[PDB]
């Protein structure tokens, strides 16, 4: 039942502090290692650090120098801080548990966040520009019809979306962004659906750019 | 039979 | 200070095993730990201690150990398989070391046509006096594709914008592409077309102002 979520300013400047947090939900703080552990873009995982619930500390003898994590016991988060980032940081960083514990797995980590994606970049925030694609059959080779939206121009990664709050899930296809020449991300997210059911349901896109501090709500209409 | 890292939170030591 | 040395990629047919070795001197003395990603996907604890398997991982995954070797040994491999595999372990210090990642690829699976869909400029972007042609290619296997856009008949090369392939969730791929143009350009032409290439085959949609 142990979750995590982990929170990140999504973008963080060369030479600056990178600080993240983990929220530890539906479990206890106690006996555990709370770990960060990070994975640049195609790359492979490296183990960043532990904090126990007493405030002990276990780093990646690499890292310790720059690499600071610490505990609020009361408010169940861990945060991370890391001095003097360059483009080898970037990563995307993940919160998971080590359970210390008799009966336990070992040095394991058996649970993990979804991680949040940060780059190392002097290139500034860019919240998106969100356009509907008006439903059409004539749109795709599928059979179907097709309808969605079309997120452009945003930095940093990632977008994430969303249909009718989450209430519309089949037929839904986000694809993943372009990295565009001006060094700007687009994405698209469809929805193929029956072209009889068009009329009978409303669509909106929810985007969400948690890096921009945007949300866009976006009405698609025939 | 094989050695791990203990820490600050685990009766190993029985 | 070590070093877990695991191979980059493990090719392997339909029903067969997939064994994945991972090794260091370190190991003699240190537990092994397995763990599964998928790609966009947080990893997957799949062995522990060497041998060990948590309580949702199938018999179908095993682990070994003998001297500095480690070995994940996996049974009855479909495409569903596919994804980096992490050897990772411990030393009494706490230095906690990742392997480089084992790619396992599932050979000998069929072929998937691309479905083509695509979207012209909204009637909003042009009034932001921008234009935006998207083709979206999906559920094509294996995991390449020629995408070409064409005004009238003739090719279009500058203002394009295309994504590598990646793996879907069904094991299939997806592909983005996109044609910038002014709103000017837009209306100047009858049609546009995005023509997909794969395997030898063309799908083709088309678009008029």
């Amino acid at each position: 039942e142990v979750q995590l979520q982990e929170s990140g300013p999504g973008l963080v400047k060369p030479s600056e502090t990178l600080s993240l947090t983990c929220t530890v939900s539906g479990g206890p703080i106690n006996n555990a290692y709370w770990t960060w552990i990070r994975q640049p873009p195609g790359k492979g995982l490296e183990y960043l650090g532990y904090v126990y619930h007493t405030g002990v500390t276990n780093y990646n003898p690499s890292l310790k120098s720059r690499l600071t994590i610490t505990i609020d016991t009361s408010r169940k988060q861990l945060s991370l801080s890391l001095k003097f980032v360059t483009a080898a940081d970037s990563a995307v960083y993940y919160c998971a548990r080590e359970w210390a514990e008799d009966g336990d797995f070992g040095n394991a980590f058996h649970v993990w966040g979804q991680g949040t994606m940060v780059a190392v970049s002097s290139a500034s925030t860019k919240g998106p520009s969100v356009f509907p694609l008006a439903p059409s059959s004539k749109s795709t080779s599928g059979g179907t019809a097709a309808l969605g939206c079309l997120v452009k121009d945003y930095f940093p990664e990632p977008v994430t979306v969303s249909w009718n709050s989450g209430a519309l899930t089949s037929g839904v296809h986000t694809f993943p962004a372009v990295l565009q020449s001006s060094g700007l991300y687009s994405l698209s997210s469809v929805v193929t659906v029956p072209s009889s059911s068009l009329g009978t349901q409303t669509y909106i896109c929810n985007v969400n750019h948690k890096p921009s501090n945007t949300k866009v709500d976006k009405r698609v209409e025939p | 039979r094989k050695r791990i890292h203990i820490g600050p939170g685990r009766a190993f030591y029985t | 200070s070590y070093v877990l040395t695991q191979p980059p990629s493990v090719s392997v047919s339909p029903g067969q095993t997939a064994r994945i070795t991972c090794s260091a001197e370190a190991l003699s003395n240190q537990y092994a730990y397995w763990y599964r990603q998928r790609p966009g996907q947080a990893p997957l604890l799949i062995i522990y201690k060497d041998t060990k398997r948590p309580s949702g991982i199938p018999e179908r995954f095993s682990g070994s150990t003998s001297g500095t070797t480690v070995t994940l040994t996996i049974s009855g491999v479909q495409a569903e398989d596919e994804a980096d595999y992490y050897c990772q372990s411990a030393d009494s210090s706490g230095d906690y070391v990742f392997g480089g990642g084992t790619k396992v690829t599932v050979l000998g699976q069929p072929k998937a046509n691309p479905t083509v869909t695509l979207f012209p400029p909204s009637s909003e972007e042009l009034q932001a006096n921008k234009a935006t042609l998207v083709c979206l290619i999906s559920d094509f296997y294996p995991g390449a594709v020629t995408v070409a856009w064409k005004a009238d008949g003739s090719p279009v090369k500058a203002g394009v914008e295309t994504t590598k392939p990646s793996k879907q969730s069904n094991n299939k791929y997806a592909a983005s592409s996109y044609l910038s143009l002014t709103p000017e350009q837009w209306k100047s032409h009858r049609s546009y077309s995005c023509q997909v290439t794969h395997e030898g085959s063309t799908v083709e949609k088309t678009v008029a102002p």
